[PDB]
Formats: C-alpha cells, structure tokens, sequence
C-alpha cells in the first residue's frame, strides 16, 4: 500500500481488504495549487515597487 | 467555481499592480509640476512685453 | 449618598430581574456599569448570587445552577420571587439542547433530565414545549422540520436560497460594467 | 584551523551533564591536553560565562555548584599561570617575523599574505574579535577569489566553535555571494557542507537534507567536523524531512553509507531506525528511537537544541506511514506492533491528535483506531482555499495603504 | 517596534509630517506607552519572559513549544515494563 | 535676542495661513486647506515645545486679540511671568500680507479679517496647555473661553472643519484630570461636556464638514468607555453615518478599535474579530503609535480566545511585544490545555494588568471556555468515549455532569457532537466529504464579491489626481 | 446623564409626571438623543390622546430628535 501498487485499505476491524482502484488526484485542482503559489510569491514583489510611493 | 475564484484574483493582482504604477507616475508628474510654477512667472512678464 | 446599603441590595435585584429574561446581552452590558461603581468597593457578598448563577450556565453545569438556586430559598425576602422564574428557565434552556444531543429518550430520562419527580407533570411541559411523546419515546426530530419550514416560509426566498444559475449572473454583470 | 573542531566538539560534552558519566570524562581528559599544546585556555573560561550557576560547573576560575556531575571542568591558578606564560611568549615572537614580511615591499601578496597569518593564531587560541581584525586586512587587499573564500568560512567557523549560531549566519551570505564570483568547485563542496550544518543548527531542515546529500558524494576536510559525523547528518535530516518512497531510495542510492556501514555508535543508532522505518518493522523501530536520543542528539551540539523536537515529530512520522497502510488497527495490535503496553500507546496518540497533523479519531468503545485523513479532492481544497485567504489578506493591506497616501 | 510580521507591517508605513501628531494623540489617548507601566508591575523585572525557548529571545523559528517536558524518561518506562509483564506471563 | 528667536519662528506660521487663506477667499474647498493645515500643525507644536512659552504670546499680541492676550498673560504668570515682547513694531504691525490683513489696512479698517487669526491662536494655546502637561485650573480656563466664541457665528466650510482640531484637546485635558483625583464636583462637570459633543456634531451635520462629524464620534465612543455607559453606546453606533472617503486614517483606526470592545461586551466576539484587524491595518507599526498597537493587540489575544479560535505561538514571539502581552500569553496557554487549574492561576496572578486594559470583565468568561475546550480535546482524540472517562481528566463532577457541559457547549457546536443515553457514550459527527455537498459553493460565492469590491477601490482611487495633473499647468 | 428616568416617567400612568416628563426629555433632548428615540413612540402616544394640552411639547421632543436620527 505503501508502494501505491495496487491502493487499497487494509482494515482489521472484521478482517477484510477493500481494494480500491479508482483514480488519485485531480489535475485541474492540483495545478490551481502552483497558480495561487505563484500569485502569492507576486504579491511580495508588488509591495517593493509600493515603497516607492512610502 | 473554484477556477473561476483564482482567475477573478488574478485579475485583481494584475490591477493592484496597475493602480501601483499609476500612483508613481503621479510621484514623478509632481516634480515637474513645482519646476514649472517657479518658470511661468518668467513667461508672463516676457508675453506681455512684446 | 450615591453608594448606599440599598443601592447593593438593589442591584443585586436588577441583575437577576434581567437574568430572568434570558438575556445575557443587557446582563454583561449592566456588568460593566458596576465595574467602575459598587464591585469591590464594597465587594461582591450578596451581589455575588447573580454572578455565580450567570457562571453556571455559560460553562453548563445545570447542577450547580440548580443547588445555587435550592439554597437560594432559604434566603427569604424577594429574591425567591425570581427563584420560581428561574428554576423554569433553566428547563427551557435544556430543552433547546436536547434536540441536539439525542433522538431518543425515555420517559423516565426525559424527567430526570429537566430536574423534575413527577411524571405527569414532564408529558405536561411537553404539550406546551411542542414535543410529541407518544408511545414514551420522544421524536425530537420531527420538531425540527416545523421550525426549519417555518423560516423559509416567510418570503425573502429567491435570495435566501441563492441558484446556480443566478451566482454567475452576479458574477457577469460586474465583470461588464 | 584543523584542531579547533575536535575540541569544541569535546567540550560540549561537558557543557551538558545528561551524557554518560565515563563518556564526558574521557572527554574532559583530552580537552586539558590540548588545553596545554594548541593554547584553549580562553574557551576554557568561555564555558563558565556561559552557564551562570548552572549544571556543568565547578570552576576554581570563579563560583562553582556542587549539583554538578562535572568534577574534571575544575580550573587551577596553575591553568591560569601557565596560560599568561605562553600567551606573551608566542605572540611577541610570531609577530615580529610578520612584521618583517610587510616591511618588505610587493602590496598585493607579500603583505596580504602576512595579514592571513596573524587570523590563524587568534583562531587557534579562540578570540573572534582579534581573528576578524586580522582577516578583515587580508580580504580589503586582493588577492585570489579562492583565498578570500576560505577566509570567510574561516571567519564562519569560529561562530561554531563559541557556538553563536547568528555569527555563522551572517557571514555565510558572504560566501553565497563570492561562491559564483569565484567559480570554483573545490570549496564549493565545502560550502555546501558548512551551510548544511548552519541548517542543522536551527529548525530549517528541509534545506540541510538538500545540501548534505552532495556532501557524502564528495568531501573536502578542511575545517569541517569529522566524516562518520558528516554521514550522522544526513541521516538525521533524510527521516526528518523525507517520507518513505524518497527517503528509501537515498539510502540505497547512497554508496558511501553502505560502503562504511557502522563505526561509532551515534552512527550505529541512526542507521538502525533507518532500515526499520521504509521496510515496516516497529518491534525494533521503538528501541532505536531510544538510542538515537542518547548517542546522537546530545553529543551533537548542533542537534542538542532539537533533543526535544526530534522525538516528538518522529513518532508522527511512523504513525503516518502505518495509517497510511490500514483503514482500521485495533489499539492492542498497534500496541503489539510497537513492543508498548496499551495504555501506553493511548497518551502518545492524544497530544498529537487535537494538533492535527494525525488525521485520526479513537473509538475507545470499539477499541479501534479510525483514519478518516482524505487524499481526495477534499484533500485539495483544504490546501487551496487556505493560501487564497491569505491572498486576499495580502492585497488587502497593502491596497489599503497605497488609496490613502 | 514590530507588529504581526515585521516586514509587512514595517513596508506599509511610515512618517509623514502630516500623520505626524495625530499618531502621538492615539499614544496619549490611551494613557502612556504601555511598556515602561510593565516593568514598574513586576517590581524588578520579569521571570517568565524566559520560560520557553522562542519567548527568551526571537532569533530561532518556532518549535512549538509550551509544556517543556523530555520524553526520554517517560519512554524507558514504557519499555521496560511492558517487557517484564511479557516476560513472566 | 529672545526676541529674534520668535519673530524667524512666526514668519514660517504666516505663509502657511497666507496661503490658505487666499485659497478660501476664491470659494471654499475642504482637501486642499486640509493638507497645508496638517503639515502646520506638527510644526508649530515642536517649535512651541522646545523653545521659549512666550513665543505663541508674540504672535497672540502682534495680531488684534479679542481676548486671547490677557488669557495668555495669565498663564504665562502661574509658570514664571513674562513682560518681555511687548515692545511697539511687534505690536503695531499686523504682519505681512499683500493687503488681505497688511498692517495698513488692518489699522484703517477697510476691513478687519479676524475669523481665521481666532481659528490660529486657539491652536497654539490649546497646543501650549498640552506641551506644558499640567492640570488642574488650567484645563479649566482653556475650555471656558474658546468653545461658546466659536459658536456665536456660523462657521464657513474652513474654519468647522479647524475646531474639530481644538476640541480634541479639550477632551484630553480634562478625562486626564477626572482619572487623576475624585472630586464630587466633577461628576456634575461631566454633564456639560456630554452637553458640547453633541451640538458640535448637530451644528456640522449642516455644513457637510466630514472630517469634523468622524472626528467627534470618536471622543463620545472613549467617554461611554470610560463611564461604563455601555449600555447607552448600543444605541449610539447603530445610527452613525461616519465617513470613510475624505477623512483622516487616524481616525478611521480609532473608531474601528471601539467598536470591538463595544461588541465583545454584549457576547458578539465574530464581528469584534473582524474589527480589530481592520483597526490595526489602519494603525502604523512606529513607535509614535505604540500605545495604541499595545491595546489593540491585547484585545486581538482575548477575542480569539473568546471564540475559541486560540491565537498562534507565533504571534507573541515575531511581536517585541513579549512582556506586555505576557498576561494573555499565559491566558493562551492555559485555555488550551483545556486546565481549570491553571487557568484559576493565569487570571488571578495578572489580575491587575488585565482591568486596568478593561479585557478583565471579559476574561472571566473564560473559566467556562476552558471546560468547553478541554472536553473538546476529548472528543477529537476520541470519537466514542465513557462519560466516566473525561470527568476523571477535567475533574469533573459526574457522568450527568459532563452530560450537561457537553448539552450547553453543542448547541454552539464547539464539540461537534451527540450524546447516546442508551449505550452511555459521547460521539463527535465529522467525517468531512464535504466537497461532494453544496457547502463549499457558497465559500467561493464570498471570496469573488470581496475580489469585485477590491476592484472598485482601485478604479475610484487610481484615475482621480491623473485628471487633476492634467488640468494642472505642468507641461 | 442618562434618559432612563424620564423613559420611566411617561410609562408612569399618573398624568402629572407624563406633563412633566414632556418638558424635562426637550431639554436634555440633544444629548440623550439616540436613548430617547427608541422609546420615542410612547411620546408619540401622548400626542394622539385628547387628555393632554402638552401636544406641543410632546411633537416638539420627535422633531429634534428625528434630524439627529437622520430622517
């Protein structure tokens, strides 16, 4: 499970896998996280050309 | 929903950035707005000679 | 002559008289005001029964509450007149939690919780608290319904509600103006 | 320069008083020795500023504590003759044949050269003050980028050796900016070495794991802390930092661990959680833990400050991986699994639950261990509309700020 | 001095002539500095500004903590004695 | 001598007002006035600090005085007399001027202009009563004779929105001499003042003057505090119209700070939230401001921990702020680990340094947070737990006891979660997958429109003095 | 100070201290103005009943207050 190779939970509370093998991650989402990561980084930036107005 | 969210804000970024510049623009349009008050009153005395 | 024995007493009677309200916006309000006069200058020491009272309750302990409130007739003069309002409110008080906590109880549970010992008189609040108890098992979830159904029944509702296609209508115009 | 890292790495055992008795005793026996040859009086004193009535102290130089375990840090008025005596000596002399060398003319290098040799004395004998004066001459003439490179780091180093983590960091950004300028690969390894211990010393550990991977590949000795050390390093910040698809393909990607296996025995006890954590052992994960903390954070001084802070992130670590593998775990196999009683278990999950950062709940009623940590797309949006929050705080602000000005 | 992150409240303002007074009327307004009534308070100076190791001294990142406790103590106990129960069962 | 040092000083005074002055003449304006007036006003009180007292009375003689001489006079006498500047040609002349107050014109009353010379002089004596830093009398006379001359004439847009500057003083003055003794007398005194406010405001809600209107809602939101009048102030800041596009941000910082307190009090601490950061934002980080910041951070610490929100171990250390917030970082500690013990401790070791912020009637509420708090750890580290076994960790008194605290605290919905009578258990409901449901929906709804609003401060701000720079001969 | 006594005064049912109570709420009227206009229509309600020849003073209260609300 710790490889990923197959997914899946192993659960002892009865003594059953349940093996799960639907897809992991949304890509849409996932890359929305790099997009704000860099607005982020920006907005620091921005804020050194605003010390000219200080 | 949640794309659109990020894309409203980065177009806010885009304009906080571009009220910024504006704004030094002012900051330097000030400079030759003083020069120019102390240089008209040359001017004047000069136009109405002629 | 502006801070008295009387002006003690009186306050003290105030604070439970708005306390018997259910209120606790004016309670903290009125609080307040005493800070700067009578509080510790002549110390809290009979002022301290709404105050200990007001504490029970905001951490929940009802017990405390109810002890406070059982010594508290022994102090006969006037603040037992509010004592009798105030034994009532704790129940009503409880009785909002208890949709919350449980879907099922029984009879007898439902008594010992709202500090009562007879059990004609817990079937008896129940008819005037809008509980249907049939069968000894109380449906605290029925009551629920009817009180959700009520709040968008009232008109405000397109708005209140909000609709997929009218957020990105909002969203248009702004964009475009 | 090369004799200045053992003894501070010495020394510090007898700052601490929670390493074993016959440990800092052997230790103590050494110091005194090179107190004698390499001139380490100054730091012998340094080490009582530091404590004021504290544990390790027992100084005849000034008050001492009788609470102490340290016996052997008792100075004598001998310590102190013997010093005065060869301090006045060595100095009048070495100066003078540098004297010499300026008198004599060439601006560039014969001077500038003169000016390197005073820095190694005052280095030697532990004083940063006179040090800095001395090196500061050297680097204002030119001389060679290499040159002005190992100057610095040998400016950097004598904040290790008092340990005054702000003195190293500070005159890093001074290589970081001479490194390119330079270009040189030679002192480059090195560079990324002393950085990587300026990172071990604080809580960034991410950036040590990063540059202290390099340093096993290849190694430069000079004026750095012994290689079984250097390989110590790594492995602390690679189970810290890593988790277990990474951190297993370093340690097997990595020849010169292998190839040197075990030789003391902080190096012993850090290797051995390694193998336990990736290949799914906690019957023998939980003593090595213990062994870790005795060997290895205590007798390191840049680790001593994390003795703490490194326990309690890698019991999160392991439960991790292990929540990871099962829907469900029944508190008494868990308890087995690690070699633990099952009260014990319980404490050690409750003050990492509520922080969150465990992502589990306990049904005590069932006795089982519940993992409802998402992975999801729920998983995601967690993330994302946190760090959009702060966008907007941001923007906020400072739009703010610029409107009314 | 410094508020919430120090470089970002530290770029967003500055002096003005303008704003000058006006910021010397809020300190004034609210009676004293409020930091000079503190050590008059304690009667000498404090003893639990030095209670942990990021409230001595703001120089190390965080390392969360507020207990104090080494829990090296606690888990040779934990070792040994479910062990011996093991042991002589 | 002496006297040269207060004739270069007042010449700088004269062609600030010389330039408002003509300014006012053409047609009033307010903004432009306002930004000469400001950069004045520092000034004028640094160089009446340093240097001589005697310095405001050169001026006070110099020009007609109604009255404002023999005022001066008499407190120059109390602190150590003066008769010196009193000599003719200081005194015969009305300063220099092109002919709006010349010292001809003046003496040959063509005209006579002392509406705005008034407005000057009871800045630097209100200023000078200030820099002295004295009581008593003093403070007195100062309100007396200045506040009913202004009000016997209709005030232009200029000389309304100067008198918002004196009245500060006023207040100051006296709330420090009542917060110094107890006088009986002065209880009565306090009528009258709550009195003035009010008609100020009445009298320039007439006039538009916006500055003068934010500026004195201020001050009656400080008195409320300070009386305990709490009870009143509900009723006061639900019919406030102040103004936000034309004021000062001083004042905008002030208000957004009362408003927390005021709020806090009546058990609102989600709105009290949103207030405070908004104050702090408007509030510089300098040492200039730093009492206020010291008050305003103390109330952030409290209202967080009121919510239950808990404020971060990284706040008090990145602040230098460490031995004044000392008392709420204990406070913050204690109310996490969910200890009535301790917490019985925390507030009765720093009983003193808390009421005198007046956090202290709020921080009482707290001994039943912590409980709330603390029963709330349990059931995060476990979901199903024995009523049994969280009265033995909180020493709490029964199973039917903690049964309670958890009814009260679940109807707030802190803990999350139901009790089960029947099997004897308390089962937190959380198990997320909330993405799939319409809830986080409405989150991105809020987060677009404060993105909308962003940018019409943008558009409004940006375009607004390029169109004056324009029209401004420059090129 | 405040307008609760004279908030008490014309909720008070002897006719005597609501005349009186009319006159007193106009003087204090533009101090106390935000207390008083909560429970300004009990001053109202004096106005409608034909018991009372104090109408004047009792229209006079609102039309003060009324301004300083913002209408």
């Amino acid at each position: 499970i710790l490889d990923k190779i197959f997914y899946g939970v192993l659960d002892q509370g009865n003594g059953w896998l349940y093996v799960y093998e639907t897809p992991n991650q949304d890509a849409t989402y996932d890359s929305a996280l790099e997009l704000v990561g860099q607005l982020n980084k920006v907005v620091d930036q921005l804020f050194e050309k605003a010390s000219v107005l200080y | 929903i949640n794309i659109s969210n990020n894309l409203q804000k980065a177009l806010t970024v885009k304009t906080n950035d571009e009220l910024m510049v504006i704004y030094i623009s002012n900051l330097v349009r000030s400079i030759i707005a003083f020069d120019d008050l102390i240089e008209n009153k040359i001017q004047n005395k000069k136009i109405q000679e002629q | 002559l502006s801070e008295s024995d009387k002006k003690s007493k009186l306050i003290s009677l105030y604070l439970l008289n708005l306390l018997s309200q259910n209120n606790t916006t004016k309670f903290h309000s009125e609080l307040q005001y005493l800070d700067k006069h009578i509080k510790n200058l002549e110390d809290d020491s009979l002022l301290s029964y709404p105050i200990k009272l007001d504490r029970w309750l905001m951490e929940g302990s009802y017990q405390k509450a109810w002890d406070l409130l059982q010594s508290g007739s022994q102090n006969i003069s006037e603040f037992d007149s509010f004592t009798d309002i105030l034994k009532s409110a704790i129940r009503d008080e409880i009785a909002k939690n208890t949709e919350l906590s449980y879907d099922f109880l029984p009879l007898s549970n439902i008594k010992a919780l709202l500090f009562f010992n007879n059990e004609k008189e817990t079937e008896k609040f129940a008819l005037e608290r809008n509980w249907p108890i049939v069968n000894s098992k109380v449906y605290f979830n029925n009551q629920s319904k009817e009180k959700a159904d009520y709040e968008d029944e009232m008109m405000h509702e397109e708005d209140q509600k909000t609709n997929i296609i009218e957020k990105a209508m909002d969203y248009a115009i702004s964009i475009e103006n | 320069r090369v004799p200045n890292y053992e003894v501070s790495e010495k020394a510090f055992l007898l700052t601490q008083s929670k390493v074993s008795i016959e440990q800092r005793k052997e230790a103590a026996e050494f110091v005194l020795a090179k107190i004698k040859e390499e001139e380490m009086a100054p730091y012998y004193k340094y080490l009582c500023e530091e404590y004021l009535v504290n544990n390790g102290q027992s100084d005849l130089e000034h008050d001492e504590k009788s609470d102490s375990l340290n016996e052997w840090i008792k100075f004598d008025q001998e310590l102190y003759n013997e010093l005065c005596k060869k301090n006045e000596s060595k100095i009048k002399e070495l100066n003078e044949k540098i004297q010499k060398l300026e008198e004599d003319d060439e601006g560039e290098l014969e001077q500038a050269q003169a000016w390197i040799n005073l820095g190694e004395y005052y280095a030697q004998i532990g004083d940063k003050d006179n040090a800095e004066k001395t090196l500061g001459k050297s680097l204002s003439k030119a001389i060679s980028t290499g040159a002005k490179i190992d100057v610095m780091l040998t400016i950097a180093r004598l904040g290790f050796f008092y340990n005054d983590q702000l003195y190293v960091k500070e005159k890093l950004e001074a290589v970081n900016s001479m490194i390119e300028k330079g270009g040189d690969w030679e002192r480059r390894n090195r560079y990324k070495t002393y950085y990587g211990i300026h990172c071990l010393a604080v809580r960034n550990f991410k950036e040590a794991a990063k540059l202290l991977v390099d340093s096993l590949a290849t190694f430069t000795s000079i004026e750095l802390t012994s290689y079984e050390s250097i390989a110590t390093y790594a492995s602390v910040t690679g189970l810290f930092t890593l988790e277990r698809t990474d951190l297993k393909s370093k340690v097997i990607d990595s020849p010169e661990l292998l190839s040197l296996i075990s030789t003391t025995a902080a190096l012993q006890s850090i290797s051995s959680l390694t193998i336990s954590l990736y290949a799914s052992d906690y019957a023998s994960y939980f003593p090595y833990l213990l062994e870790t903390y005795a060997n290895v954070l205590i007798p390191c001084k840049y680790l001593n400050r994390h003795a703490d802070f490194f326990v309690r992130e890698m019991r999160r670590k392991v439960y991790a991986q292990l929540l990871e593998s099962y829907k469900t775990l029944s508190l008494k196999s868990m308890a087995s699994a690690f070699g633990v009683s099952v009260a014990f278990l319980d404490n050690d999950l409750g003050k990492f639950i509520p922080n969150k950062q465990l992502n589990c709940v306990i049904d005590r009623v069932n006795g089982i261990v519940e993992t409802n940590r998402p992975d999801n797309k729920n998983a995601q949006y967690h993330l994302l509309v946190k760090q959009g929050d702060g966008l907007l705080t941001k923007l906020q602000k400072y739009g703010a700020a610029v409107r009314l000005t | 001095m410094s508020t919430d992150v120090a470089a970002a409240q530290a770029q967003s303002k500055i002096d003005l002539t303008k704003k000058k007074n006006e910021e010397i009327n809020k300190k004034s307004l609210e009676e004293d500095d409020e930091f000079e009534d503190f050590p008059i308070d304690t009667w000498a100076n404090g003893e639990t500004i030095k209670s942990n190791a990021v409230t001595q001294t703001n120089i190390w990142e965080e390392n969360w903590d507020d207990v104090e406790v080494d829990d090296d103590f606690t888990n040779e106990l934990k070792a040994e004695l479910d062990r011996y129960k093991r042991e002589n069962q | 001598l002496h006297h040269s040092e207060k004739k270069y000083a007042e010449e700088d005074q004269v062609q600030e007002l010389l330039k408002v002055l003509n300014e006012i003449s053409k047609t009033t304006l307010t903004l432009d006035p306002r930004y000469i007036w400001r950069s004045l006003k520092d000034l004028s009180s640094l160089r009446n600090q340093e240097l001589l007292n005697a310095e405001t009375l050169c001026f006070t003689v110099n020009v007609l005085y109604p009255d404002s001489s023999s005022f001066k006079k008499n407190l120059l006498k109390f602190i150590t007399s003066n008769h010196k500047s009193s000599v003719p040609g200081s005194a015969e002349l009305r300063n220099s001027y092109p002919a709006s107050f010349y010292s001809v014109n003046t003496e040959k009353k063509t005209i006579e202009v002392t509406a705005e010379i008034n407005c000057f002089m009871h800045l630097l004596v209100q200023l000078f009563l200030w820099d002295s830093k004295e009581l008593e009398q003093l403070v007195e006379f100062n309100r007396k004779v200045v506040i009913p001359n202004l009000l016997c004439y209709y005030n232009l847009r200029s000389l309304n929105l100067i008198n918002a500057k004196l009245w500060f003083y006023i207040y100051l003055s006296h709330e420090t001499l009542a917060r110094s003794s107890e006088e009986i007398n002065s209880d009565n005194q306090n009528i009258i003042l709550r009195s003035t406010m009010m008609k100020f405001l009445k009298i320039a809600s007439l006039k538009h003057d916006n500055e003068t209107k934010a500026m004195l809602i201020n001050l009656i939101l400080r008195d409320f505090l300070n009386n305990g009048e709490v009870d009143s102030a509900s009723d006061f800041i639900s019919k406030l119209e102040y103004p936000h596009t034309d004021v000062s941000s001083s004042l905008e910082a002030r208000y957004f700070f009362y408003l927390s307190k005021i709020n806090a009090i009546q058990l609102d601490y989600s709105t009290a939230n949103e207030y405070i950061i908004a104050a702090i934002r408007k509030a510089p980080h300098n040492s200039k401001s730093l009492g206020f910041l010291q008050q305003s951070n103390k109330l952030h610490c409290c209202i967080q921990l009121l919510m239950g929100d808990i404020p971060e171990l990284s706040f008090f250390h990145q602040s230098n702020m460490q031995k004044s917030l000392l008392p709420y970082y204990h406070l913050t500690k204690a109310v996490k680990l969910g200890d009535l013990k301790k917490f019985t401790s925390t507030i009765t070791k720093y009983k003193q340094l808390l009421l005198k912020d007046d956090t202290y009637q709020l921080c009482v509420r707290l001994r039943s947070n912590v409980i709330k708090t603390g029963i709330r750890i349990i059931s995060l580290t476990y979901k199903k737990i024995s009523l049994r076994d969280i009265c033995l960790k909180l020493n709490l008194d029964s199973e039917q006891t903690v049964e309670y605290m958890v009814s009260r605290a679940i109807r707030d919905g802190v803990i999350e979660a139901k009790i089960n009578h029947e099997d004897g258990f308390i089962e937190t409901t959380e198990l997320l997958n909330i993405y799939d449901s319409e809830d986080p929906q409405q989150v991105f709804d809020e987060r677009i429109k404060f993105a909308n609003q962003l940018h019409d401060e943008y558009l409004v701000s940006m375009r607004y003095p390029e169109d004056k720079k324009t029209q401004q001969n420059e090129k | 100070t405040t307008a609760a006594p004279l908030l008490a005064l014309l909720r008070e049912n002897q006719d005597s201290v609501k005349t009186y109570a009319l006159e007193s709420i106009n003087n204090v009227v533009d101090q106390l103005w935000s207390e008083i206009s909560n429970e300004l229509p009990d001053i109202e309600a004096l106005y409608d009943d034909d018991t009372f020849s104090d109408r004047e003073m009792a229209a006079l209260i609102a039309s003060k207050v009324y301004y300083n609300l913002g209408e």
